[PDB]
């Protein structure tokens, strides 16, 4: 299929693969997406990490 | 054979129409380059001289420090095809029952898109049109309703006998293309050719169809050009009896691979006919909004 | 070195000490028609330099109040000279045109004008004022031979259309602090090969006063603007006895 | 998909992509039309062109 | 090719069809502090394109007995555009300028003004007429403002110097027959690396009409003369709070 | 680190003062050059734009 690049997750990390009958890439289906996850960025956003076995605070 | 010098050297004859510039591939708008400060004397791209005919050559990256900017906007939606290929109203056909109009049951359509505004102003920023066509036809009656009425479309070309009543001879459609459908089923819809005689259709002409003394009555064919009239578009209930159901059909226009040559400055007074650019004399009003003084906004 | 110039073609020179440059049309030279695009099978005649030469046709006066003019093509030339002679013998008839519009004053006068050159320019009348008649110009208003004709109502071109989007035409200004003329060369534009020289005018010339003409009591008061124009790569098919309509 | 060749850009200068099911051309989709443009066509169509720093008259 | 000019800097372009080239001070452009010449200690700020462009203060009008005016920098900036206050809230300050006197007329007009920059310009005041009063100028006189401020005694520039001599100064002179117009391009003048913005003027411009303007009866009489000027590689230093003076 | 482009290509800071003219050595008056008759269009030494 070669068609228009005008889908909305269009230049993103996750990797779709959809269905489409269409010029227009948006109409496609939502299909399944790559399940990677970074629960860090918001549980954990400190500067200099600590280890589970330390004290935290030292 | 040639001899004498004059015929030798000559250019009478070439066909090679040389052309001064080209096109070059634009998917995207413009990057913007860094520039800086410049405070030369010889070089001066601000001065412009409009009387040559050209449009300014000043770029940002001249008038001012800019930045680097990576422009990846997009091209592609102002391109012919998706200006045009847009469906649009171009005609409305009236079956009614105890009219004035049709109360005969078919009615006969000159295929001329000029009668409605939306449509006709963009079509007409351009002298010349090649293109070929979806068209879409959506029935019904006057209340938006449906009823299981049976109808027959049918293309008369110029030269094929059209349809005199309901029961026509000519309905027998045996070399036309006709279309038979139901108020009830999807709206009928085919594709249609570029069927000028000429290279293209032009939406102005200006001349005359023929040769003679162009005298006041007939002065009504000019600016008609044959090449632009493609034919007529007849419908009718198909029975021999009135049909209970009085009908409206809407026609829709799709233009596809489209071709465009010379635009044209765009329409700025209400249209008033089909065939002319006539406009309301004591109603010539400006192109647009108007303000009380040019120092107050 | 741009804004001098010399025109020569056929047994005319026409030469230029205040110009400002050349437009070329659509980008395009004229050219003769190709065998592929020919349709017509006898064999054309080409006259060359006794047709494709300038022929300065008509002056008008440029005045304070002036409207502006238009002068159709090849309307202008079909009664001049051997032009209009092959012009009136022949059905098919093609070619592309040099066209000079002059107009000189003094470096105390002011004023500029537009010269445009518009395909198929077709007119349209004011339908009786209140648009519910549904009247049609004269012979003598869409043919106006070489006199040309004055618009009516310049803000609409005369038929419907602004006069400020008509730069998007090949055009030139004859700005009397800069220049005194303008020099256009237009192709054979239509959607057929051929056509006739008679019924057909290809494209309309328009000269309009954007900047009026001003000056004060005691610089010379008239101020003429003449037409000149060339056909070019003339070409002309379809013989048989002359014709004028 | 070998059909006749009746489409209205037939011998066009634009590459066209296109879907059809029948054997005439025209009765094709719009598609995707290559995006080329040429503005100097209508913006600067002078014999002798002068540069962006030049003094246009002279 | 020496009489048309352009002049970008920042958001801000000048253009002029009637120069007479441009001078360097001194034969050197502006340029930023080196790390031998410096001596503060604190990394400075360097807004450039928000300080560095034209800004246009002034104007006065040329009149056939004017007498010449004169205008400081930097004071002349100092309460103006995100320069001012990066001039206001910093101690330390330092830049070059470029210099554009704006004057046209008509090809009737006469008249020469002479354009230059004083490094140190000081002020001196007639003492008492008879010179036995030690007065001294106000501060409304050794720094003006934007507004300027006109010579009581142009022949000795209000200082005992004589103004035949102020050519041995980066100058230009406007004379209406040639050109309508003085650039002059001038780099960080003083005996220290950086200094304060308010406290002192590094030079000063003078605008003095040396041939008379003059003219007939019936020509345009109010012809301006308009003060334009952009600093160069600006940097300041020492922030802190605002300070006026 | 610097990545936009308009800082890579700036000048902000560039405290090499660029100079127009130099000195030259000069212990005597500069000599005179034999000279003749110049009737030449084009060449104009004795018209300045002070
Ligand atoms: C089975 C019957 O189905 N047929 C449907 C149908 C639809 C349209 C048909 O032809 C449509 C031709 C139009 C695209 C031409 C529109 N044009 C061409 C230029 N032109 C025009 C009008 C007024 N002044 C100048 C030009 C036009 O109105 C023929 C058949
Ligand atoms: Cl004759
Ligand atoms: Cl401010």
């Amino acid at each position: 299929s070669h068609e228009n690049s005008n889908s909305a997750t269009e230049g993103s990390t996750i990797n779709y693969t959809t269905i489409n009958y269409y010029k227009d890439s948006y109409a496609a289906t939502a299909g399944k997406q790559s399940l990677k996850q970074d629960p860090d960025k918001f549980a954990n956003p400190v500067k200099d990490i600590f280890t589970e076995m330390a004290a935290p605070l030292k | 054979g040639d001899r004498v010098a004059d015929v030798i050297e000559s250019s009478i004859g070439d066909s090679v129409s040389r052309a001064l510039t080209h096109a070059l591939p634009a998917p995207t708008g413009q990057n913007t380059q860094v520039s800086s400060h410049r405070l030369d004397t010889g070089k001066v791209p601000a001065l412009q001289a409009a009387e040559i005919g050209a449009s300014s050559n000043a770029s940002d990256e001249s008038m001012i420090e800019t930045r680097c900017v990576l422009n990846s906007h997009s091209t592609a939606e102002t391109t012919l095809d998706s200006f045009f290929s847009r469906a649009g109203l171009v005609g409305e056909i009236d079956l009614p029952l105890k009219g004035t109009t049709n109360p005969n049951g078919y009615a006969n359509w000159d295929i001329d898109i000029t009668g409605y505004a939306q449509m006709r102003r963009k079509v007409e920023l351009f002298t010349y049109m090649r293109f070929d066509a979806e068209f879409t036809f959506v029935a019904c009656t006057p209340t938006g309703e449906v009823v299981p009425q049976l109808l027959q479309y049918m293309f008369v070309p110029p030269g094929a006998p059209k349809p005199d009543s309901r029961e026509s001879l000519a309905w027998q459609t045996a070399t036309n293309p006709s279309v038979f459908v139901k108020l009830s089923d999807p709206p009928a819809q085919v594709s249609v050719p570029f069927m000028s005689p000429a290279s293209a259709y032009q939406w102005f002409y200006d001349g005359y169809p023929t040769f003679g003394e162009h005298k006041q009555e007939k002065d009504l064919e000019y600016g008609a050009c044959p090449n632009n009239m493609m034919g007529t578009f007849s419908v009718r209930t198909v029975g021999t009896s009135k049909s209970k159901y009085p009908l409206v059909v809407r026609i829709y226009m799709r233009m596809k691979h489209v071709r465009a040559w010379i635009p044209r400055p765009m329409r700025n007074q209400n249209y008033l006919f089909k065939a002319n650019p006539n406009y309301a004399g004591n109603s010539i009003k400006p192109t647009g909004a108007s303000r009380t003084a040019i120092t107050t906004l | 070195s741009d804004r001098v110039a010399q025109l020569t073609i056929g047994n005319s020179t026409i030469t230029t000490q205040e110009a400002a440059n050349i437009i070329v049309g659509y980008g395009e030279w004229p050219s003769y028609c190709s065998d592929s695009d020919a349709t017509a099978v006898d064999k054309p005649t080409r006259p060359d330099v006794s047709v494709n030469r300038f022929y300065t046709l008509d002056t008008k006066l440029w005045e304070k109040s002036s409207k502006g003019w238009y002068w159709k093509f090849p309307d202008v030339l079909t009664e001049t000279g051997v032009f209009g002679q092959n012009a009136q013998f022949h059905y098919l008839y093609r070619s592309g045109f040099c066209i000079h519009v002059q107009c000189n004053a003094s470096k105390f006068h002011q004023g500029a004008l537009l010269v445009a050159v518009l395909p198929e320019y077709v007119i349209g009348t004011v339908a009786g004022g209140t648009g519910t008649e549904d009247t049609h110009p004269p012979y003598k208003q869409t043919q106006p031979g070489a006199d040309g004709f004055e618009l009516q109502h310049p803000y609409v071109l005369d038929a419907g259309i602004p006069i400020s989007q008509l730069t998007v035409c090949p055009h030139q200004w004859i700005n009397l602090r800069t220049n005194n003329c303008a020099t256009i060369i237009v192709p054979y534009i239509n959607a057929l090969p051929f056509d006739s020289a008679l019924n057909h005018c290809n494209f309309g010339l328009l000269v309009v006063p954007i900047s009026p003409l001003d000056y004060d009591q005691g610089a010379t008061p008239v101020i003429p603007i003449t037409i000149t124009l060339a056909p070019m790569c003339s070409e002309f098919a379809g013989l048989r006895q002359a014709v004028t309509q």
